């Protein structure tokens, strides 16, 4: 039956 | 530009923003909830001209703006046009960047989730404010008020929530809340004015019967009495001057409008009235309860400034009360004015200092952390 | 390593104040964008060279 705050965090941490 | 990190307080309702910082008496500017958006094609080039204005911008442009409310009966459904609410709040008026100060919101008890949740998002991933607290609206304006014990009624734009509070503690069992608001009563205005002829159903009508139900309607102590006479002679008929020059006089719609609060029949609601349902919040709580909510029935929210109004909560709930005991309405001229004037009181005590939500335990948990927080 | 820790934090936070330079240059040009707007509503009718063919012929 079966974003944004990632951008900038990438930004900081990297 | 403080001397201190104080927290800052903005009481966003489905009408008007209210905000400034905690610790002041009055906040530092009011907005309208409203995010504006041109319904027209531009013409002349150059003009500047935005593809979307905010608060006070969208009002005094609104001549050819369709005008949105993010907030509707208490609740946020329009997240994006917060943020730019607040920005404008806090970066345009306040001058105030909330990263550096924490922030209180205010919202009713039994206002969906969604609400405290996005709040707390808004402020904690846009703002990156240090810290959130939302609080309850009741709470708030037992602060204002100088009470622990009574029972608001807090009858605004959006809805009406009427919780009793005792000793500083919820009865919730006895929350007689209600889906009747000061914005079905500006709707139904717009609708018994066009029946004199001026017709009311556009933005910039919409927003023109609010400025004329503030300043021109009232709820009387005795409607039929006040009807009698209204609706039978000029005398009891007020002017109003409308932008481009038109004068609008309106006599037992003056009151008939308001009257719904007591009638909510006139707009097809199903309900008993504000003033039954006050009864029933000070009724349904413990016999040895009642006795304090009977004499401190507590006022606040928007509507509380119709003429009448005070006295007749009071006379409406006194009649539904027993005899020998003492019913007493609370209505300070801080009426309305208390949601706003409790978040700074409740953001300032030393206690509170252990309710605000940090952006630390923000990160680990989530927005979803309000719910484990604040109430 | 408490230098390693210092680097770390320390890279963060020339990065925020880089991030806050770039939001304060971000809102120069914005605030200057519609000042532009303001100051050419004064000045733009003038950029212009008038009354030259008028009479020399």
């Amino acid at each position: 039956q079966n974003g944004k705050r990632q951008t900038e965090r990438e930004k900081k941490k990297k | 530009d403080e001397d201190e990190t104080t927290a800052l307080v903005c009481d966003n309702g489905s009408g008007l923003v209210k905000a400034g910082f905690a610790g002041d008496d009055a906040p530092r500017a009011v907005f309208p909830s409203i995010v504006g958006r041109p319904r027209h094609q531009g013409v002349m080039v150059g003009m500047g001209q935005k593809d979307s204005y905010v608060g006070d911008e969208a009002q005094s442009k609104r001549g050819i703006l369709t005008l949105k409310y993010p907030i509707e009966h208490g609740i946020i459904t329009n997240w994006d046009d917060m943020e730019k609410i607040w920005h404008h709040t806090f970066y345009n008026e306040l001058r105030v960047a909330p990263e550096e100060h924490p922030t209180l919101l205010t919202e009713a008890p039994l206002n969906p989730k969604a609400n405290r949740e996005k709040m707390t998002q808004i402020m904690f991933e846009t703002f990156n404010v240090p810290a959130m607290y939302v609080a309850i609206q009741a709470v708030l304006s037992l602060y204002a008020s100088g009470r622990t014990t009574g029972i608001v009624l807090d009858s605004g734009d959006g809805v009406t929530h009427n919780v009793p509070i005792y000793e500083g503690y919820a009865l919730p069992h006895a929350i007689m809340r209600l889906d009747l608001a000061g914005r079905d009563l500006t709707d139904y205005l717009m609708k018994i004015l066009t029946e004199r002829g001026y017709s009311f159903v556009t933005t910039a009508e919409r927003e023109i019967v609010r400025d004329i139900k503030e300043k021109l309607c009232y709820v009387a102590l005795d409607f039929e009495n006040e009807m009698a006479t209204a609706a039978s002679s000029s005398s009891l008929e007020k002017s109003y001057e409308l932008p481009d020059g038109q004068v609008i006089t309106i006599g037992n719609e003056r009151f008939r409008c308001p009257e719904t609060l007591f009638q909510p029949s006139f707009i097809g609601m199903e309900s008993a009235g504000i003033h039954e349902t006050t009864y029933n919040s000070i009724m349904k709580c413990d016999i040895d309860i009642r006795k304090d909510l009977y004499a401190n029935n507590v006022m606040s929210g928007g509507t509380t400034m119709y003429p009448g109004i005070a006295d007749r909560m009071q006379k409406e709930i006194t009649a539904l009360a027993p005899s020998t005991m003492k019913i007493k309405i609370i209505a300070p001229p801080e009426r309305k004015y208390s949601v706003w004037i409790g978040g700074s009181i409740l953001a300032s005590l030393s206690t509170f200092q252990q309710m605000w939500i940090t952006k630390q335990e923000y990160d680990e948990a989530g927005p979803s952390i309000v719910h484990r927080k604040c109430f | 390593r408490q230098l390693h820790a210092r680097v770390d934090k320390v890279d963060e936070e020339r990065y925020d104040i880089e991030a806050k330079v770039t939001k304060n240059i971000t809102e120069i040009a914005d605030l200057t964008q519609k000042i532009f707007d303001l100051r050419g509503k004064f000045k733009r009718p003038t950029l212009r060279r008038v009354r030259i063919s008028a009479d020399a012929m």
